[PDB]
RNA sequence: UGAGUAACGCUUGGGAGUGAGAAUCUCCCAAACCGAUUGACUAAGGUUUCCUGGACCAGGGUCGUCCUUCCAGGGUUAGUC
RNA sequence: GCGAAACAGUACCGUGAGGGAAAGGUGAAAAGAACCCAGAGAUGGGAGUGAAAUAGAUUCUGAAACCAUAUGCCUACAACG
């Protein structure tokens, strides 16, 4: 739900999209 | 060979006042109304009364 | 000893595929006139389990921004890979 | 939307323009229309 | 009342311009967007975009009624060049000159705009005689 | 020393703002610049960008701020007096603090 | 047709370099000639 | 000026799709050449030209939504080579 | 004017010694043009700021050669420094 609304595009600084983090998202781009 | 004496500003329009192009005839479809030109389908794939193509 | 040959842990797709699957891998950037031995007393002074084993990669500087106004060059690296033991996982922040 | 640039630098119509050194080290040879 | 749109280094050249230039200058809208739907240029599928960003700025820019526009005047001036260095043979060397143009059109309402430019001209002799017969009559009087 | 200081009023004396009383709010002694509340309004038309999680809003449409200002327009502004004018000041140093202290030269008013 | 230089980083190196220059007093006039022209590029040591 | 002239430096057709725009981009089906080689591994040299995504100022002898071009991120693990 | 008013002994040329450029000026203040229209967009036309926008980042003034448009006159049996 709200995790795979945070995954589309915001591309991490070095990742792609995709296979984003499925538990680390909120570090970076808080 | 190479020109001896350079070419002024006349001669050089007077070769290019045959170098004009021509406007192509065009005419009107018969069921969207827009010019085409002439003895061709229009976008919409109708020549004459037979529906040639796909809608653009 | 004066651990300054530890610079900058890096997380990649490639340090997030081995940091997963039993045997972890933490690949740290550290002193470029670093050896392995002193990453593996660097490791034992700040976190306390001895590495299984060290790899080190060296990537040359290359010219960035070419083209732009002014072009620069980059800074030289040296990656080190850190593997622990079967079924430990420190974390690299928090302590 | 979402179409910005905070970077303090950014553009498309990146700066560049071609020179030229002039390099012309052309030459010649003999012939064989000798009139002695 | 003139409405016009403009267009600063347009790839095509200007002497490869001015052949199409010259089909639709005194042209009716309709017939001038309908000319240069169809013919097989390069140069017409951007003059066809200045003409119809003509149209839309002057019937919502400058207030126009759309059925009395005619195409007043589009020209192609010459616009800067950019110089590149084409490889010859036996170790000599060219001068490659890409070619650009500054499209302008300009269409009226009016069919007889010329006379008001003249009529300007006409206006700034007018002033040119009148200010050297005002020093003339300072000279006398001093 | 210096003549103006942040916080103590000025007014300006040449331009088409003449008598715009205002307090200065910073100084940038480099730029010889001076930043004075509601003088000098100017009004960027400011857009739209949208990268940064403030940058999502960035609510912004004719915001009316400070410009700063030539040193040389400003002038200090004399309140201890009854009849309030415009003048320059002295940097005499007084005994008593032994700290530097401004004094009008027009009358005997501190700072 | 083989061309006139065919790269080689040995023999730049030890025909060119640093090293090479330094050892006659010929070499050290020329890089003492570079430094007075203030070549930021001294030798083809450096890139 | 020559002059919009010479030239554009060995390789075809179609279907579908993207796109504002497709002979030139993506996929598919064929077709034609290489096959002691236009196949594969490396030395030397080159020094990121490698992978992903985006862009079409500039360069590509045309075009271009595409590139060995540009932008951003990433990529080279040795006791035995 | 020092080769070099700008990041010049740079870019670049050569294996090397060596050789070696061009490029300054918006506006008093970015107040650097929100918004609308056409366009895919750049961009253009309005609006707005400004004393001035034909001062708009292509940014002091803008000459000629050069390239086009037009009022008026002449020119398609004519031997022309
Ligand atoms: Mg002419
Ligand atoms: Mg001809
Ligand atoms: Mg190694
Ligand atoms: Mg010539
Ligand atoms: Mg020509
Ligand atoms: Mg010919
Ligand atoms: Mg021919
Ligand atoms: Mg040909
Ligand atoms: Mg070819
Ligand atoms: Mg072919
Ligand atoms: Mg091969
Ligand atoms: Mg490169
Ligand atoms: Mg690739
Ligand atoms: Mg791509
Ligand atoms: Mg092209
Ligand atoms: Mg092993
Ligand atoms: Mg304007
Ligand atoms: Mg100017
Ligand atoms: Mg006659
Ligand atoms: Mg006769
Ligand atoms: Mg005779
Ligand atoms: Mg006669
Ligand atoms: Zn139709």
């Amino acid at each position: 739900k709200q995790t795979q609304d945070l995954t589309k595009n915001m591309k991490i600084k070095g990742f792609r999209k995709g296979k984003v983090p499925p538990t680390l998202a909120k570090d970076y781009l808080d | 060979a190479v020109q001896q004496r350079r070419s002024s500003k006349h001669r050089r329009d007077k070769r290019r006042s045959h170098d004009a192009l021509t406007a192509q005839a065009l005419s009107v479809c018969q069921k969207c109304g827009k010019k085409k030109l002439f003895h061709r389908v229009c976008s919409c794939g109708m020549y004459g009364d037979l529906r040639v193509k796909k809608a653009y | 000893d004066v651990t300054n040959v530890l610079l900058k842990p890096v997380l990649t797709e490639k340090v997030y595929f081995n940091q997963m699957g039993e045997t972890k891998k933490y690949v740290f950037v550290v002193n470029p006139k670093a050896s392995k031995t002193r990453v593996k007393l660097a490791f034992e002074l700040v976190y306390g389990i001895k590495p299984l084993k060290v790899n080190t990669l060296i990537r040359k500087p290359t010219t960035i921004r070419g083209g732009s106004r002014f072009p620069g060059l980059s800074k030289l690296e040296k990656l080190a890979v850190i593997t622990l033991p079967k079924g430990i996982a420190i974390s690299v922040t928090g302590e | 939307x979402x179409x910005x640039x905070x970077x303090x630098x950014x553009x498309x119509x990146x700066x560049x323009x071609x020179x030229x050194x002039x390099x012309x080290x052309x030459x010649x040879x003999x012939x064989x229309k000798a009139a002695d | 009342m003139i409405a016009f749109a403009k267009q600063f280094r347009v790839r095509i050249s200007p002497q490869k311009a001015r052949l199409v230039c010259q089909l639709i200058v005194g042209k009716k809208t309709a017939d001038a967007q309908n000319i240069l739907s169809n013919t097989p240029k390069k140069a017409a599928t951007l003059i066809a975009k200045l003409l119809n960003s003509a149209i839309a700025n002057a019937t919502n820019n400058h207030g126009m009624n759309g059925d009395a526009l005619y195409v007043f005047e589009c020209v192609a001036n010459q616009g800067p060049s950019m110089k590149r260095t084409i490889p010859r043979a036996k170790g000599s060397s060219n001068m490659i000159t890409k070619r650009s143009s500054n499209l302008v059109v300009k269409l009226s309402d009016n069919p007889n705009e010329r006379q008001e430019l003249i009529k300007q001209q006409k206006a700034l002799v007018k002033k040119r005689v009148e200010g050297q017969q005002k020093a003339k009559m300072a000279r006398q009087k001093a | 020393m210096q003549r103006i200081k942040k916080g103590d009023k000025v007014v300006v004396i040449t331009g088409k703002n003449k008598g715009g009383s205002g307090i200065v709010l910073k100084i940038m002694p480099a730029r010889q610049q001076a930043i004075v509340e509601g003088l000098n309004k100017v009004t960027r038309h400011k857009k739209k960008d949208q990268t940064t999680k403030r940058a999502a809003k960035q609510s912004t449409g004719k915001v009316q701020q400070e410009a700063p200002i030539f040193l040389s327009k400003l002038a200090l502004f004399d309140q201890k007096a009854k009849q309030q004018t415009i003048g320059k000041i002295k940097y005499v140093m007084d005994p008593k603090t032994n700290k530097k202290t401004r004094v009008f030269k027009k009358s005997n008013n501190t700072l | 047709m083989k061309r006139t230089y065919q790269p080689s980083k040995l023999k730049r190196a030890k025909t060119h370099g640093f090293l090479a220059r330094m050892a006659t007093a010929s070499g050290r006039k020329v890089l003492k000639l570079r430094r007075k022209k203030q070549r930021a590029q001294l030798t083809v040591s450096s890139e």
